[PDB]
């Protein structure tokens, strides 16, 4: 397992990410994911104009499906993000709740899969409109991509490789450092 | 057999305002028809009692006889006897009960301690405590009113009163209440009543609030 | 006649840092050199009891027998029987006693509270009260230290565990040391050491100080009148 | 051809919550009538032994035994020794492992210092540092919990104990964890565990936190003329 920059390009709020739990889920969880409109930084700082502008849409597909596997076990092994308490937050609420519905039976990004899609961050600071064929990938998709196994890997080559590759095709110890 | 007749408890005297007592008694023989009876001094009428505990299968049968007091003359500290009688045993089972006298009335210091930090930084929980020291008779009633409606008995827990380390004839005790931080933050003013006799009207209030305890961040001196 | 067995409690455990495993006898007549012994799921024999105690006035003779044990077989689930073998008594009688299973563990929350304000102003004593609460099961030793040093025990009060109205498994706690305003307006550390089974390393700490607090106290004094326009 | 004690040191004690005592055969190839027991003082070397490794290529097998023992009576010195009855050396072989009663017993005083202002300013990452003085024993075990859970061993690193020249009696060791300072400035409370022997309960908590160190009087005056 090779962790992407997904342990820094997740912006949680410091609610959810710290050690205070929250108080309820139906306006705090439900105000603090939505929160982080932060996570529309892509477009808005870095891949404004560092690569073509569908790319910056596709990290956020990246950090939705990301997002969604934090809610219920993702790979990170960390006390903030897996083996963590905010998957308790979200238990400890809906538990509190009558057991009204698990975080992995209802409420794990499909019931409200939908957010803002991160798209009102998309365009808060990049303010580029998103085709309709780019606005159902931030939201809901029935492909979770294999439990983060093989997407933060897709991720990888999609830039990691291909681009050291465009470098190559553009010293040749540097090249050899590839 | 003899009856372990209880008095009643300061928190019976205050949570149910009338002096309730009972007989309960370390029985041999498991049943018999006649029932408790209450005797005084003066020798005046038994009270009624009624609901009587049934036979208990392992023969420590306890029986329970409520009668009504006047609570000055349970204040005077008058002996009380119990007067059960049975088939089994003729001899009426005569046992007195009275107050103990001779013991110093201290009036309680009740300090409501704040929630610690700690605690309201995980936005989960306020356990409020009442802090109740310095009382010399064991009883107590710790009773708590969160904005100005008493709450049930549930959602509080009182600690039995104990020896206090320091003053050995004084004692304390402990009342935490439990509120979701929610309800702390909003500013309740959370207030214990401690029901004691040294009191001077026997109640004595301390009500704590979510403003209280916070010292003067901001000390602006405007001088021209 | 009658035999009790004593589980040894987790402050016996924890204070002693051994495993005491005492068996009184309660309504039995006196003689000299009473034997009492425990025995292992094995049966293998017990370290020689002493410390008996001596015959009491009122015809009532109390036969203690203490064996140490390793901490792993108690906490393995293995059973210990108390068996007791005197001419007095008319046959040996079999008690039979084991950790308790099946509670589910859950870490204690040491909060720790400052005195308040008000007891403070009555310069006579200060309560530094421990609040232990949130753990299961019902078996806490809830100890003091001031600056690394053990407190005597006469100082502080601890109250046994009692059930949380919130939950039913879980269970609360108290610990309150008495200290002089003045033992406390200089600051002194006050841990409360709590161990209990839950905890990761069966013990937690909790310092206080008259400095614990004490929100930043800003002091902007401006003089603004130096301008005449 | 001798055979190398390994007395589980109070660090392995603590971790593995267990006494587990082992003897480690070094440069010497497996015979026929192999001998493992633990004996005392007393000679009651009634342990079970299970899991006995097998020859190496380089002469180096373990033949462990593993036995469980109270913390206490080992720190009496019992002194076990695995007696081992060899072939080619008829004599057996005697390992003592115990507790060297001369060494003192200073308990450490660990302290916590949060990370220096100047890391957080830069705001890339911090790290906050553990201090553990004044223990004579070498045999410090440092562990790091962040919200009441312990964090593996990978995030921090425990200098070793070494000497402490001001002190000749006692020894020093620091372990630093570093922490994203978007995780620092959070408010997380992180604990130094110090497990060692000479502290009375064996263990020892310090909370570090985002305003552990903060300036408890801000005294600004601002003074606004017209003129010179
Ligand atoms: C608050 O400011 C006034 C201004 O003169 C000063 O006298 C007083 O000592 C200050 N109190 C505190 C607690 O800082
Ligand atoms: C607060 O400020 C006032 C005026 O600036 C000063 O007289 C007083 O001593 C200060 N108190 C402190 C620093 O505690």
């Amino acid at each position: 397992v090779l962790i992407p920059p997904r342990r820094r390009q997740l912006c949680f709020s410091r609610i959810v990410r710290g050690p205070a739990n929250l108080r309820s889920l139906n306006e705090f969880k439900e105000e603090i994911l939505k929160g982080a409109q932060s996570e529309g930084k892509f477009l808005g700082n870095y891949y404004k104009e560092h690569k073509d502008k569908e790319k910056a849409l596709e990290a956020m597909k990246n950090s939705f499906y990301d997002y969604e596997d934090i809610i219920k076990g993702t790979d990170m092994l960390t006390n903030i993000e897996f083996k963590d308490i905010k998957i308790k937050l979200d238990r400890l609420l809906e538990k509190e709740t009558n057991n009204t519905k698990k975080a992995e039976d209802w409420w794990k990004t499909n019931k409200k899969s939908i957010w803002n899609a991160m798209l009102c961050g998309y365009k808060k600071s990049g303010n580029k409109i998103i085709d309709p064929s780019w606005c159902t990938i931030p939201t809901t998709e029935t492909p979770p991509q294999f439990l983060r196994w093989i997407k933060e890997w897709g991720t990888n080559v999609c830039i990691q490789k291909q681009e050291h590759k465009e470098y190559v095709k553009s010293c040749t110890s540097e090249i050899k450092k590839y | 057999i003899r009856v372990f007749a209880i008095p009643p408890s300061f928190a019976s005297i205050f949570l149910t305002k009338s002096t309730k007592l009972t007989c309960l008694v370390t029985d041999l023989t498991t049943y018999d028809s006649v029932t408790i009876s209450w005797t005084r001094q003066n020798g005046e009428a038994v009270k009624t009692h009624t609901n009587i505990s049934e036979s208990h299968p392992n023969a420590t049968f306890s029986a329970v006889g409520e009668a009504s007091i006047c609570e000055d003359d349970w204040n005077s500290g008058e002996r009380f006897t119990c007067t059960v009688t049975h088939t089994d045993l003729p001899s009426p089972l005569k046992q007195t009960i009275s107050r103990p006298k001779g013991v110093a009335l201290h009036r309680p210091d009740v300090y409501l301690l704040p929630p610690a930090r700690e605690q309201l930084n995980l936005r989960e929980s306020a356990t409020i405590t009442c802090l109740v020291t310095g009382f010399s008779p064991a009883d107590v009633f710790v009773q708590w009113m969160q904005r100005g409606q008493p709450l049930s008995p549930e959602k509080y827990v009182t600690s039995a009163p104990m020896p206090e380390p320091q003053a050995p004839g004084r004692y304390f005790a402990h009342s935490i209440l439990t509120v979701s931080e929610e309800e702390w933050n909003t500013g309740e003013t959370y207030t214990c009543v401690v029901a004691h006799e040294a009191l001077p009207n026997r109640v004595t209030e301390r009500t704590v609030d979510k403003s209280t305890g916070k010292p003067t961040l901001y000390n602006v001196s405007l001088v021209m």
